[PDB]
């Protein structure tokens, strides 16, 4: 187990990155100035021959505003200045700009850094990519990087965390175009994508957590724990270690179906923690309830195809088997017929850490679930419906066309998206 | 002297080996540094079986630790007994197998296969009379199933006369740890069914049951399950290491246990297993041990033996014993459980007794059974295999590593033959 | 290993010389007053029987302005007054003046000093010549010295550092005439020339260094490190010493192709140093990138014919072989077919020193590369194109003719230059 | 007594010699000042082999240090053992060779050749029974390849009966240190192929590999590589310096090792080489040493011996030994590696044992092998030579020093014959 490289693209990805790297530093004990006041922090950090550890990340954006905060923020000393790549003019929520016109200018600079980062790795498990599914830079430039990375690093894991457009909440008018276009250009190249919706996490903050005034500092901070659970196996020892490539081997039965949804348990406030045991069954049963999943799509509306329970902390393997056995015998919880075995257990010894000032309570035992469910097809369909509803009248096509993109690309994108919907239908039925 | 070389592949194999060598070293009175601090001179009489003696009384076990990723082996170095193994025997790769048999058998492990053979050959030459090889791994994993079978085929081609035992952890019936176990298990068995002489099938589900009820352990960890597996592993080789009234080496067990070459899959057992609460209330005598070993509740395999018949059974006792009691109790089991043995074998029990008991126990026994009930285990895996392969559930990962779909059907057909062969002998002449 | 003599001609060469000699004094610890507050500083210095060390250099210019600064500068006591030869009237950027009319008057005075300098040497490795390829004195007078030195010192190394005209930046209108004329008169006599462009070094100061206000005190100071690396083997001990004559034997396959380009790594600011390991592979890989070479010609556009990696400092020979091996297996980096072996390794123990007030950070490990690449032909061609574009209409020929030069010389110069371009074509192709 | 005079040319030769005399002096218990402070009387029994005794017990090694430029030799003076060599033996020029064989053989070195012979002749006369000369240099350099061959031709003309060994560093296959090595190597070999009786080919690439994996040295410097080369150099001459059960002087090795006069290029080896981490885990016995010396991973030449066959092999042991173990292990290697020796030589191993071990080791061995695989080394150099000379890549430097192009083709043709001769004997009678 050796390096995994994290690429944070766009305002969403970068703001998630600083939350993630703040979490990484605390776990390994690296101060905010990069000094290490033992042998496992090399996966995400490089020792600068002086006791100073540099994160193995490339922060890319087309606007200086977001990366300017990091340069002037508390973690200014942490990051290598050359890694913080920034553009001149934002993508203006336009996929075509982020991909063709302004994206092409800065793509080479990013690849130059990635190659230098990759060369200093004895082993390179893969790439983590943090981006927003809806947006100019976070969706147009990531498609460029996915295409560029694939040719150079074929058959290396390329994980991505994507902010899928919420079914009901939206913060931009042309998201359906941006989201569908990026899906077309990443389906063939990406290995698997962990989907999270802002609306779903907002609901958790109100019901599970007692925070009545959540902010993106809360969503990103909570989302950071998801990545920590996924990469804990690389960075820590424990029974049933789960490497990075085991995810694509287990959670992706077919090449085009690689969009597992995210779930995390427990998520409880400090006051509400005193009244709960939080045993292995207690946390485990929460992961399979609609009230806790981080995508607003209802899992009960469909069937599962694979799951990976990334247990963490003071947990006992026997209880994991017993709790999992109880889940499989539920009639309400349905697993597709052609997959007799759906669970991919993983256990780690390092408990989750407590971020000072956070809204999450100290838990000596936590579980993170990654599940590939056909219910996510209900999310693509709404995106498809929202697309042709605008494209029929050419709602905003002139902006995209003028940026060096052809109208035919819109037709191809939906046609590829239409097949993806059909694929989930085919896999969800058995004789 | 008779000598064995130990191979451990994957996370499961390496972690079992670590506990196994803790048990073996403790019996022979070896300090964690490798020095000898035992009290009885009989420990060094056959210490050559497992340990190569280095200068200064530092005994080095001849174990080959293989893992395509440094992770698991790194913890072994920092473990309590990490400083006993030879550094050069730690043949670790960088790109770990993604829990797919193809990568650990064709693409990645194939690059590391040559390196492992270099270490093994040196060990084999270091021996004066090599007996056989031992492999510890899991059939559900990628590296273990992949690298383990690749090693088995290669060493078999290079040591056809010698023996090779395989203590293989088998997928549990109810709860699984990996999604794609059926593909790995079916392919792995296709290699073991023709390349290994004896196998000791173990499943975590049975071991969890033993701790839950037979041992009343509230919080069992792999630090506990691996001890039971090690205890059985030590019992099988006790006669080699220590004297006794009636001895049985590895070859003796295989000849008696295996009627037909392809039916070489066994299910182990151990006794006595008693909780500290119930330790006081039970007498430790041969009759008590015999009942427990033949109890279906103590088998280390999920398959219930009562659902089938026994072709051959072997009970290896240890410690001070009475041969008359051993024969009487075996006679009782033979008659009482009349229908649990195939008639076409007049007697099914092969007994062996060793003078030295294990650890602080004054008496112990290890159970080995070649039951036909294990056909149920292979039946379930094939059913799960066909459920996925019917529509290529996860086949693109295996096909992308160089495997061909024709191999999957060949493995499926070969696996189906094994069940049919097992079912044939469950019948009787009359 | 014994003396190498440095001749600094023209404003460019002299201003480079004071930067170089400032560097030499600090390395050996000679104060600015020539006093030595042990056995290896004799290559570039002469002990004046009193504890005062005189540099073994001849500073020549046709205008008192530049040498007047040295006479009144901090190093006034350092140089022998007779060595600082100065003329009356500058060459006025005219090659003919610097060679025929005003050059002929002062040539004898220079040769008189050189002979006296040479006589006091037990061994004379060769001559270093610092000059500007474009300019009156730096290009016209150097041709005279090259011709004069060759007859007296045949088969002795004559190294030269030349400021090749930048492809895009130019500070004089008649450089193409001056640069081509000097090339014709130095091709047969010079052994090899290290080429540096002002535009290329300007780019490095902005990107690699963080200096937004570079000056010639920065270019010359950086250029001084190039010469220090080249002559460190003479002045210091270490595995794989590289004498002065090994350069001409290794980097010059054919007599007319002796124009290696310059490259130096690392070049990093103090602040940016904290975030980099600067291991042997890190510095080595930089030398072969277009972003660091000191000639704006793109190396990737051509093929290499020889390279000499002059490693320096706390470096390990094994890492040098491993790093070099990695370079040779690159497909993008191409070496000409008829040269199976291209690298000429050289390692020295003395680390580079830090010039107080400089823009370069303290590095315990540095590498300097001299490479003979066919890509430099793209630099001669632009000079050739810029020449006939003016000579067709006789843009400035009257100035040159009036100074005792014949028009036919212009035709011969380009014809010789044209063949040189053809030579690089011939060597760059193999069956 | 039997006596040898050491010659070291160039940076490579001089620096190897400096480490070589540190090892030799340490074994004989010589203080850096030249005084003797040893403990065993057996050190002075044959100290005449290498050292001329001066007044006051100050032993002076009879080594001739030649270098066309003072640089390298100047550091030797200031080194730890600089004050042991005689000042007059430092025959240093001023104009160093520009890494071209022509300058070091015809123009510059030819002026210094007469001076060197004056020092050598005095040393040769100082001996009572001179055995042979030793030359340490590099084939890729200018002075070493040039001056070394010029010396060899001259001294051969003046000492035809005596022996001359040549420990020559040979260009590495992958990474080179000089651009024009092919020209120097091909020309140098053309001189050695007919003027020297035995050669010990060494390459830095193999030595780097030994340190990397066989010795686990993280930062190897030439202070480390030259020690391994010196260790082998000391082993070859141990029998002269110290007694043993079965001795072998320089002449004995040459007669046994060289079947045909032109096939006198060898590849050395040494054992035991163990990292401090792995030192504890390995037993030091004759069987262990034999495996390592014949291991292709320990050879000091890039050419893999398994790609060819052995014509003759010599293993010189040191320290307390068991002759039966030596014969048994050599018998094992002879039979096990059946196809690694040419049949037309019934037995290929020439053994020798010395009583005294080296430094603090209790047992050591030096390996010498006249494999036909070395034809690969000459094959590569010729291929590189023809690649450059096909269009006169760097020929103007050599032609300007007085050489003629006809010499290059003569050297090329002579070199091609050597490969053809090697290939002829790789065949078998049947
Ligand atoms: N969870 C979370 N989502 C964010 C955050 N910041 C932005 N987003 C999401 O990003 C979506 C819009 O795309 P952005 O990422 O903001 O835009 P971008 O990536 O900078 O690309 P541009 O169009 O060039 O600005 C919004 O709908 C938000 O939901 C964040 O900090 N946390
Ligand atoms: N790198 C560097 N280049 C310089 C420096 N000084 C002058 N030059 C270059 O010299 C070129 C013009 O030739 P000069 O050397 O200035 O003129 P000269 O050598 O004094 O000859 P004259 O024509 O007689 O003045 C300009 O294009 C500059 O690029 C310097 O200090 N550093
Ligand atoms: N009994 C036992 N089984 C284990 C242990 N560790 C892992 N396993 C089993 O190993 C299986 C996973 O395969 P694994 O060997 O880790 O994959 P590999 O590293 O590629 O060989 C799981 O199904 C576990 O049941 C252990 O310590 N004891
Ligand atoms: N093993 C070893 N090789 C060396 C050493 N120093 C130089 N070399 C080799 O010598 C070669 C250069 O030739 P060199 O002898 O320095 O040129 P010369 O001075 O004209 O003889 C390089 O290829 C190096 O590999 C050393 O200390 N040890
Ligand atoms: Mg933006
Ligand atoms: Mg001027």
């Amino acid at each position: 187990m050796r390096e995994c490289l994290s690429i944070h693209i766009g305002q969403a990805g970068v703001q998630m990155g600083n939350a993630c790297w703040e979490l990484y530093c605390l776990e390994h004990g690296i101060q905010r100035d990069g000094i290490v006041s033992d042998s496992s922090f090399g996966t995400f950090f490089s020792e600068t021959g002086s006791g100073k550890h540099v994160p193995r990340a490339v922060f890319v954006d087309l606007e200086q505003t977001v990366i300017g905060e990091v340069r002037t923020g508390p973690y200014r000393s942490l990051f290598h200045p050359e890694q913080l790549i920034t553009g001149k003019e934002d993508a203006a929520n336009n996929y075509a700009r982020g991909h063709y016109t302004i994206g092409k200018e800065i793509v080479d600079t990013v690849m130059d850094r990635v190659r230098k980062m990759a060369d200093q790795c004895s082993g390179l498990q893969g790439f983590l990519i943090f981006h927003s599914f809806g947006g100019g830079t976070g969706s147009g430039f990531t498609s460029l990087l996915m295409e560029r990375l694939s040719v150079d690093y074929g058959k290396k894991s390329k994980l991505e965390f994507s902010v899928y457009p919420a079914p009901q909440i939206s913060t931009a008018v042309v998201e359906p175009y941006n989201s569908i276009l990026t899906t077309h250009t990443t389906l063939e190249h990406s290995d698997c994508a962990f989907m999270v919706d802002n609306e779903a996490i907002y609901d958790i903050c109100n019901r599970n957590l007692d925070i009545e005034r959540p902010t993106y500092t809360n969503l990103n901070r909570l989302i950071g724990q998801i990545v920590s659970s996924i990469t804990a196996s690389l960075r820590f020892d424990g029974a049933l270690n789960v490497d990075l490539t085991e995810f694509q081997t287990n959670l992706v039965p077919y090449p085009r179906i690689h969009f597992p949804l995210v779930t995390y348990s427990p998520i409880i406030s400090a006051e509400k923690a005193y009244h709960e045991q939080l045993s292995v069954p207690e946390i485990t049963n929460a992961c399979f309830e609609y009230s806790n999943q981080m995508v607003k799509c209802d899992p009960r509306r469909g069937k599962y195809m694979a799951c990976c329970l990334l247990y963490r902390g003071d947990v006992v393997p026997k209880d994991v088997n017993a709790a999992i056995a109880a889940i499989k015998t539920r009639r309400t919880i349905q697993f597709v017929d052609w997959c007799p075995t759906g669970f991919k257990v993983g256990i780690n010894y390092q408990p989750p850490t407590v971020v000072p000032g956070g809204d999450l309570a100290k838990v000596q035992r936590a579980v993170c679930m990654l599940s590939n469910t056909t219910a996510i097809a209900e999310a693509w369909a709404r995106l498809d419906h929202k697309f042709d509803l605008m494209y029929s009248k050419r709602a905003f096509v002139h902006w995209y066309v003028g940026e060096g993109m052809e109208e035919g690309e819109f037709s191809e994108a939906r046609e590829d998206m239409a097949a993806l919907e059909k694929d989930y239908e085919e896999v969800g039925t058995e004789s | 002297m008779r000598e064995i070389v130990h191979l451990q592949a994957g996370q499961c194999g390496n972690q079992i080996g670590a506990k196994f060598w803790e048990v073996i070293s403790d019996e022979h009175g070896i300090d964690p540094t490798g020095t000898y601090h035992g009290d009885s001179d009989l420990q060094l009489e056959r210490i050559n079986v497992y340990y190569n003696e280095a200068t200064g009384g530092k005994y080095v076990p001849r174990a080959v630790l293989v893992d395509l990723e440094p992770g698991t082996m790194d913890s072994v170095r920092s473990g309590p007994f990490g400083q006993i193994f030879r550094p050069d025997n730690f043949v670790f790769g960088q790109s770990g197998a993604g829990n797919n048999w193809a990568k650990g058998h064709y693409t990645e492990g194939a690059e590391l296969v040559d390196s492992v053979l270099d270490v093994v050959r040196k060990e084999a030459e270091s021996c004066d009379c090599l007996q056989g090889f031992q492999l510890t791994h899991s059939l559900g994993g990628g590296t273990g199933s992949g690298m383990g079978t690749l090693l088995i085929s290669k060493i078999r081609e290079e040591y056809p006369d010698r023996i090779m035992n395989t203590f293989s952890v088998v997928p549990s019936p109810k709860v699984s740890d990996t999604v794609v176990e059926p593909y790995n298990a079916t392919l792995s068995v296709h290699q073991l069914v023709e390349n290994t002489d004896e196998t000791y099938c173990i499943d975590n589900e049975a071991l969890y049951d033993i701790c839950f009820r037979t041992l009343k352990l509230t919080t069992p960890t792999y630090g506990d399950l691996n001890h039971l597996v090690s205890a059985t592993m030590s019992g099988v080789t006790t006669c080699l290491r220590f004297p006794g009234q009636l001895n049985a080496d590895l070859r003796k067990l295989a000849v008696n246990m295996v009627p037909f070459p392809r039916l070489h899959f066994f299910m182990p057992g151990f006794a006595p297993l008693t909780s500290r609460g119930s330790q006081q209330y039970r007498a430790l005598t041969v009759p008590e041990l015999t009942q427990q070993m033949f109890d279906a509740k103590n088998m280390m395999a999920a398959c219930d033996p009562r659902h089938g018949r026994y072709l051959t059974v072997a009970a290896v006792f240890r410690g001070r014993m009475s041969m008359k009691e051993v024969d009487e109790q075996m006679l009782n089991v033979q008659n009482k459980n009349s229908s649990y043995f195939v008639e076409w074998i007049p007697n099914n029990v092969k007994t062996a007794v060793c003078d030295i008991p294990p650890r602080g126990l004054k008496m112990s026994a290890t159970f080995i059974g070649n039951s036909t009930a294990i056909q149920e285990l292979f039946k379930r895996i094939s059913e799960q295999f066909t459920a996925m392969f019917r529509r290529k559930a996860f086949l693109h990962w295996y096909t992308g590593e160089g495997m061909d779909e024709m191999e999957f059907t060949e493995a499926e057909s070969n696996m189906n033959d094994l069940v049919s062969e097992y079912q044939q002998y469950q019948d009787a002449t009359a």
